[PDB]
């Protein structure tokens, strides 16, 4: 037939090349998505290096979803170490993650807005996202030190805990923000339907995965279920298998798409499935995040210590930290022996997706096909690291 | 109109603390605190501060420091008057002065006139202070305003006051106001018939209205209250400027008082037309 | 054919349910025995037709503009207005209410409909037992008032403590300690210490069934005819 | 446009006014449902009053779903107190709840029957519901003292326990009833499809909530997830926000519809969604209830004590009791301090629904729109209390 390669696909963090095989009508038959970004190699670089480092190096893996990465790393490490964050310390982490989901989602909207929103609106639409985006940052940076790339979160605690004056200053900002975010989603929700991408777009049979709506639970996860396999096996083509920079992580031997759409279906109950559905899911998802934001904020100890003291030298035993990044489930496993990491592995939400994305872009005329991919809002830098 | 009075003045207490935390004038706290010095009152019962946020629970404070904690305004029922039996009885007080809304105030005087099972209490109150109340609302009724209307926690408002033609919430870093016409449903069914905007019964009456912001207008209904006030002004705690001279005109306050009477009167006609019993 | 109308101002709605309880009668009864009109629950016509009798489930609320507005309309519409269930008749548990629970913190006052408008008969109970309600309907339908003499009398009743059979009867020296009134407690608040009734307020809804069911409170010699 | 107000909507307990905004075709655009009933104010009246009272006053909140309310209140209070019902005592409560679900559902059918059933049938149809209804009551009243408004259930136990002679008398009645109920649902199930309300009627994206198919589990509930917000925020209109008598309880900041349909999807597995679906769900739901009825009944101790003795003066700590009312999930939270309730809050199944009901009545011609609302079978007296 004829196969059309889009590289790199536009409007998503990093670079991925989508390769398509089409019939004469141009309906696609095999859709292949792979990430061609060079691997910055964090998982390796962290190894044999101290625990204290691991959160800092790791978050640079992805500057959009930095807070989830930092949280996961600390959780994985604290778990291997066995430190216990005090409840205020734990609450601060959750509060930051929520602010981050809200923000990250907004960033995604800015990126996909051009396809969705008419130009007349768009300058106004973009402005609102910035407005919602700007408030959310205040929380993420204020709680967690500067964010993006907040340096404040640390093994076994938070570096410091917000003053009541700070917490109050934050609250009004979050509570006041609630009306705009509610409206913003409706406009976004309103826009997405209008596009009327052909119904049945981007439907895949792949299982979804969620641990928690916001903060992720390590316990609801199976090392036994989980497996990771290199693209070399998974991909059809020697060229494509060699080109792809990303390992495919398999759940129960099944390619898995994990997302807000997935996070909603598992936890909220979101019967509808589509690409339009993934988009709808992203809005309501930030809607839910922001709530917890204010929820945790109102009830915050504000004097309870954040830091729990811990012993860095560690038992060989590995620990897993899973938290929900704006783009889907994330886990970090680390084993600390002698106080320096011995094995470090990260599966980022995109990584789970990239195998499912190619099958998704099949059927509907390919001009559509990048639309499906862009709906997943993958950030490669996360997928490859 | 106003209830018959000895004089009308708009005054502020001198002290920095009273100005700092007093809602308006700081006269109630200042007048009450001074009496303690003079000793006309052994202790007074002043609403607040309650277990909830911005919820007043009545407390009898012998201590001046305590009165200061009490000083502020909370727009909810605080049944001040429940205390009076308790305060006189245990923290035994020969003469006790209390701050009473006009509403509570109506309740005490008849009791002083008709004790009917209040023993010895009746003599004991020395100075009763009346605060003008247009309307006041249930804590929940209040709670909705602060949150559905102002989008703020109950924690954040440092002070809440009803400015003329508006409701004002003061929170660190902000002031938020909503119109009174917004407020109209919420205040208690009982107040619908509350005739007295000013505290006519009260010995001295203090209100924000008719005085510039930070200045409280105190009207002295009765001679004992007047005496305590004259003594305080001599003390120099309060800076007093005759009411008529300073805008807004006390005529405006008078108009507000009149409006209240018009509201009461028809409500009573409606209640009277209807079966359900009415006092008044 | 006779038109019965039931309007529920503010009621737990048990009273309506009790009405459906008399199953053997019920299926036929709406169809053959009686005609029901202007019941929002049981029918969907918004403005009431004239009705031979009106059954009002719940105590009116002074604050709510509609309930008061509706009640005034009801008197013209219903040739006979009967308030049933304690909540219309005595104000029942409603009395305990102190308003101020959101939303609508203001609504704090509820009064038995009877106080607002003269009511021909009220039969109380929370709910009224299904049988009594059926017996009256047949009685009303069959037009006999020797039977409904007690109820016409009961319309007056309004406020009723558990406390009251003690004032109303035991104090009068009427009480003989039969135990009938304790049995007639839906709440189960009443119980008999030797041998008089002792009731515990924490658990009384002021339905009024105990004052009504004491043999002492009012003796119909109507019943003697019924057995024999 | 033109907005049509139906008040009060017919055939549902209490009064709610539905307000509709329609295009020229009359397809609705915004559907607003609010409850205009005056608040009897139970949540407040209970406060500062004894624990012993709380179940009695509370159940009067709703005389249809009285048993769920009583159960919830006792559970909330016993939990705050910490009494432990002995297993027979616990079993009696479950047995009563099951009888109640069966009965309550039947009552709902009687109410909505006129739209569904032809007049020729209807006198027969109504009779059957009464027949099923009459047997179920025997169990609810016999176990729990007179019901409706059973006074028998009490803090930390049941007032008394049924004699074997009673239990036997009951069983035959329940077991014999099983054939009729099975048939009754089929006729109801058969009728509902015939109406053929336009497919896609009453579909909403709102998350469903269930704790348990019959008896509700407190543990599967999040105070953290839960929030309640006053209509004043939620409603579009100042007039409508002021008019509405009901707080909206938000799950994860999302309006939630909780129902038999919801109870089935969460627990049974009920993939289909519709208004027709809610109706179908109500039948099979009683079908399941009645089973447990007989199940618990066969294995009943009958001599094991019901009452567990408990200390009324309580720790400040609040406790939540959640049980499934015929119309959807219910919880009661109470804190008992000094032996008198200090904070009491009830969320009734309708309360959860009322926000979701307005969005549901959008799209299909409005003459349909009350049909959607009536499917939820809301009882306002519950929603407002
Ligand atoms: C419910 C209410 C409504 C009011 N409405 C008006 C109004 O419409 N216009 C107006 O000019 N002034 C009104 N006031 C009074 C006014 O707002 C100032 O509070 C006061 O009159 C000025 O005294 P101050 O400046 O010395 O303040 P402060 O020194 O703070 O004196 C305030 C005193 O009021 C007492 N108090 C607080 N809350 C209550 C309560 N619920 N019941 C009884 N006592 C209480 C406290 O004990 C405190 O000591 C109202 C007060 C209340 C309580
Ligand atoms: S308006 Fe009248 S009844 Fe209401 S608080 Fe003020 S004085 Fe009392
Ligand atoms: S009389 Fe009883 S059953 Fe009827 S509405 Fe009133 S409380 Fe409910
Ligand atoms: S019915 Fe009357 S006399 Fe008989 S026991 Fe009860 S209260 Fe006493
Ligand atoms: S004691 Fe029982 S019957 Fe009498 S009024 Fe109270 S609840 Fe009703
Ligand atoms: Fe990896
Ligand atoms: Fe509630
Ligand atoms: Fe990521
Ligand atoms: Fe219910
Ligand atoms: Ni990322
Ligand atoms: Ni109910």
């Amino acid at each position: 037939s004829e196969r059309i390669v889009i590289s790199p696909t536009s409007r998503q963090e990093g670079h991925a090349e989508l390769v398509m095989e089409v019939d004469d009508e141009g309906i696609v038959t095999k859709g292949r998505y792979f990430s061609i970004t060079p691997v910055r190699g964090l998982e390796k670089m962290v190894t044999g290096k101290a625990p204290e480092t691991a959160p800092v190096m790791v978050q640079r893996i992805c500057g959009v979803c930095p807070i989830p990465h930092t949280l996961a790393s600390v959780e994985a490490i604290d778990d291997s170490l066995d430190i216990e964050v005090p409840k205020a310390g734990r609450l601060l982490r959750e509060l930051t993650l929520a602010a981050h989901h809200v923000n990250s989602h907004a960033i995604h909207h800015f990126l996909i807005a051009p396809d969705f929103v008419p130009e007349n609106l768009m300058a106004d639409a973009i402005n609102s996202v910035s407005e919602i985006r700007k408030n959310a940052q205040y929380v993420v940076d204020m709680v967690a030190g500067e964010g993006i790339h907040p340096s404040d979160v640390r093994i076994g605690g938070m570096a410091d805990n917000i003053t009541e004056l700070a917490r109050k200053r934050l609250y009004a900002r979050l509570k006041q923000l609630k009306p705009k975010v509610n409206e913003h989603v409706e406009l976004m929700i309103g826009l997405i339907e209008d596009k009327g991408l052909p119904e049945g777009l981007g439907v895949h049979n792949q299982p979804t995965l969620a641990s928690h709506q916001i903060y992720g639970d390590r316990t609801k996860f199976d090392l036994d279920r989980f497996t990771e396999i290199m693209p070399e096996s998974w991909y059809d083509d020697p060229e494509i298998a060699k080109r792809a920079c990303s390992t495919i992580p398999l759940y129960d031997g099944r390619n898995v798409e994990v997302g807000p759409r997935a996070r909603m279906v598992e936890f909220q109950g979101f019967k509808e499935r589509g690409v339009v559905a993934q988009h709808v899911a992203r809005a309501l998802e930030m809607k839910t995040a922001l709530s917890r934001a204010i929820e945790i904020l109102d009830e915050l100890d504000t004097s309870a210590p954040v830091r729990a003291d811990f012993d860095e030298r560690g038992t060989g035993k590995l620990g897993i930290g899973a938290i929900e990044a704006p783009r889907g489930l994330d886990v970090h496993m680390a084993k600390v022996e002698n106080g320096k990491i011995q094995f470090y592995s990260a599966l980022v939400p995109t990584t789970w997706n990239i195998p499912t994305m190619g099958p998704a872009t099949e059927g509907f005329h390919h001009e559509y096909g990048p639309h499906v991919i862009r709906a997943y809002d993958p950030c490669l830098s996360c997928a490859t690291h | 109109v106003l209830g018959t009075y000895k004089e009308i003045v708009s005054a502020r207490s001198t002290d920095r603390e009273i100005q700092k935390l007093a809602q308006d004038g700081g006269i109630v706290t200042g007048l009450l605190a001074y009496a303690l010095d003079e000793g006309i009152i052994e202790g007074a019962v002043v609403a607040g501060p309650g277990e909830e946020f911005w919820k007043p629970q009545p407390m009898v404070a012998m201590s001046s420091d305590e009165l200061k904690a009490a000083a502020g305004t909370k727009y909810t029922f605080s049944p001040n008057v429940m205390m009076l039996k308790k305060a006189v009885r245990q923290y035994g007080i020969e003469k006790l002065g209390t701050v009473a809304i006009p509403c509570q105030t109506m309740g005490i005087r008849k009791m002083q006139t008709y004790p009917f099972g209040v023993r010895f209490l009746a003599d004991k109150i020395k100075l009763l202070v009346g605060i003008y109340c247009m309307e006041n609302f249930p804590y929940t009724s209040l709670q909705t305003f602060i949150c559905e209307k102002l989008g703020v926690s109950m924690e954040l408002v440092e002070k809440m006051d009803i400015g003329k033609g508006k409701f004002w919430v003061y929170t660190q870093d902000d002031v938020l106001t909503l119109p009174l016409k917004e407020t109209h449903g919420y205040e208690q069914a009982g107040c619908k018939i509350c005739k007295d905007y000013v505290a006519e019964l009260a010995d001295v009456s203090t209100g924000s209205v008719g005085s510039p912001d930070g200045w409280s207008t105190v009207i002295t209904r009765t001679d004992a209250g007047d005496s305590i006030f004259k003594q305080a002004v001599e003390a120099g705690l309060f800076e007093t400027k005759p009411i008529e001279e300073v805008k807004p005109g006390l005529g405006l306050l008078e108009k507000l008082a009149a409006q209240k009477k018009e509201k009461a009167e028809k409500n009573i006609a409606a209640r009277k037309e209807m079966g359900l019993p009415t006092p008044f | 054919k006779p038109r019965i109308g039931y309007i529920h101002l503010s009621g737990c709605t048990g009273d309506a349910m009790s009405l459906t309880e008399n199953y053997d009668i019920l299926a036929e009864l709406l169809t053959n025995m009686v005609d029901i009109v202007y019941g929002q629950t049981l029918v969907d016509l918004w403005e009431m037709p004239e009705m031979d009798l009106a059954l009002v489930e719940g105590s009116v609320c002074l604050q709510d503009e509609h309930s008061l507005h509706e009640l005034k309309e009801l008197r013209e519409k219903a040739k006979l207005v009967c308030a049933f269930g304690s909540c219309a008749a005595t104000g029942c548990f409603t009395r305990y209410s102190r308003g101020g629970q959101q939303a609508q913190p203001s609504h704090e006052s509820f009064v038995p409909i009877a106080d607002l408008i003269d009511v021909d008969l009220a039969l109380p109970g929370c709910p009224p037992s299904p049988e009594i309600i059926a017996k009256t309907v047949v009685a009303l339908l069959n037009n006999d008032m020797d039977y409904l003499q007690p109820m016409l009398d009961l319309a007056g009743y309004t406020e009723a403590c558990g406390c009251d059979l003690q004032t109303k009867v035991v104090n009068q020296g009427l009480c003989i300690g039969c135990g009938t009134c304790a049995m007639a407690c839906q709440t189960r608040a009443l119980d008999m210490t030797n041998g008089r009734p002792e009731l515990n307020s924490d658990r009384c809804i002021k339905c009024g069934i105990c004052y009504v069911q004491c043999p002492r409170s009012w003796w119909p010699e109507e019943q003697i005819k019924k057995e024999l």
